[PDB]
């Protein structure tokens, strides 16, 4: 968790309202004024809403923001395709610098709700013949194209050797995705099992793999 | 918290100071 | 009107220092303070801290040991210095002019701001010597069909330069395959997926090879994906 907390994604349908949080404490937005930004992949950020609310010429009405208490909010009114981009609050924090939110993708309803099809090879034995193992986790067809992966051992969360893509579209205009946790055959050997677990729009299906199978 | 003065942006602002000295 | 431009390396070996410069064009540096903000691919930005055109700095807390900035009024140019790098330092890195409230205090320039960036230049940290990769079989699906279809592909694992390209049966199959993105480990070495979709029937057959180019090392891999063996 950052110090200010978004939602990982937000979704609606072309022409609908909606609003993206930015929260906060007492350290930062009870004390300093947020900022918005509109991020599209491989461009750079680029500020949509200043002094809590304030908007820079250029930026259209229909984005706005607002502060309330240590809470702040963006919302976008009238929405468009080219809406669809990651989107970002900041301030200044009491612990001496800008600090971001985790960065909310905001997808705009094209297809319906797809969520996502998840598979989890075990380390193939031609990579154990020369003494390295690694899991590989895919994830398929969904949409909106946002997941959040987590992986246990046994029922251990790990967090260390992780290595997530982020999603990309398909062919069919779905999202795919994959996880790789890297690991010594040890490890492999010494757990009965591994997980690969994964949120999407709030709901988590898994796939589990242990040592012994054969 | 006393307080203030929003340099707002692509606004340019001038200091030195610090009227306490350095 | 005013741009910036960031300029420096692109690729950087850990330990070493990162350097930086952002330039700045159609207005002057003077009057404002100015930012480096680096974002890690796929993560979120992360802000390293600003200096005041008259070079006046302030550094976020977590990063200020390795951490140095400088300002050249003459060349109106301003410029970054990460020390002692590390796998954590691989991003794209973004120069931006910052804006915020001020305090007579003491606590001087809250920077809340950024109205003003440049592009971003992506830097890479690596050992790695243009090693080619290692290919292995992603063991089919096998066992249980619900759905009615199966998935398999290629693991191209510890590999410097990028790219590389996965084509699969030497070209003959390009419809339900995703090359997933090149991900790179705390190595310095690349890692990326190939997979296709396809139908639990049965297999074999049939199959079904992986045409895994490394082009910077002379490094053409075929690869035979075949079924359980469980």
């Amino acid at each position: 968790q950052s110090v200010l907390t978004q939602p990982p994604s937000v979704s609606a349908a072309p022409g609908q309202k909606v609003t993206i949080s930015c929260s906060g404490s007492s350290s930062n937005i009870g004390n300093n004024m947020v900022s918005w930004y509109q991020q599209h992949p491989g461009t750079a950020p680029k500020l949509l809403i200043y002094e809590n609310s304030k908007r820079p010429s250029g930026i259209p009405d229909r984005f706005s923001g607002s502060r309330s208490g240590t809470s702040a909010t963006l919302g976008i009114i009238g929405l468009q395709t080219g809406d669809e981009a990651e989107y970002y609050c900041a301030t200044w924090d009491g612990s001496l610098r800008t600090v971001f939110g985790g960065g909310t993708k905001l997808t705009v309803l094209s297809q319906p709700k797809a969520a996502p099809s998840v598979t989890l090879f075990p380390p193939s034995s031609e990579e154990l013949q020369a003494n390295k193992a690694t899991l590989v986790c895919l994830i398929s067809d969904f949409y909106p194209g946002a997941v959040t992966v987590a992986w246990k051992a046994d029922s251990s969360p790990v967090r260390a050797g992780v290595e997530t893509t982020t999603p990309s579209k398909q062919s069919n205009n779905k999202y795919a995705a994959s996880s790789y946790l890297s690991l010594t055959p040890e490890q492999w050997k010494s757990h009965r099992s591994y997980s690969c677990q994964v949120t999407h729009e709030g709901s988590t299906v898994e796939k589990t793999v242990a040592p012994t199978e054969c | 918290t006393r307080k203030g003065i929003h340099i707002g942006p692509g606004r340019a602002f001038y200091a030195t100071g610090q009227i306490t000295g350095d | 009107q005013v741009q910036l431009q960031e300029s420096g390396p692109g690729l950087v070996k850990p330990s070493e220092t990162l350097s930086l410069t952002c330039t700045v064009s159609g207005g002057s540096i003077s009057g404002f303070h100015w930012s480096w903000i680096r974002q890690p691919p796929g993560k979120g930005l992360e802000y390293i801290g600003y200096i005041y055109y008259s070079g006046s700095t302030s550094y976020n807390p977590s990063l200020k040991s390795r951490v140095s900035m400088s300002v050249d009024t003459s060349r109106n140019q301003f410029s970054l210095e990460l020390s002692s790098v590390t796998a954590a330092d691989t991003a794209v890195y973004y120069c931006a002019r910052d804006f915020g409230e001020y305090h007579y205090d003491g606590r001087g320039f809250q920077c809340e701001g950024f109205d003003l960036w440049g592009q971003g230049t992506l830097v890479t940290v690596s050992s790695a010597s243009t090693k080619g990769p290692s290919v292995f079989p992603l063991a089919p699906s096998s066992k249980s069909t619900s759905g009615g279809t199966a998935a398999l592909g290629c693991l191209v694992k510890d590999y410097f330069p990028e790219p590389v390209t996965v084509s699969w049966n030497s070209g003959a199959l390009t419809s339900g395959v995703h090359t997933f993105p090149a991900v790179l480990q705390s190595s310095g070495l690349y890692s990326l997926s190939s997979v296709v979709t396809v139908p639990s029937s049965s297999l074999g057959t049939q199959t079904y090879i992986c045409n895994v180019n490394h082009k910077p090392s002379n490094t053409k891999v075929d690869k035979k994906v075949e079924p359980k063996s469980c």
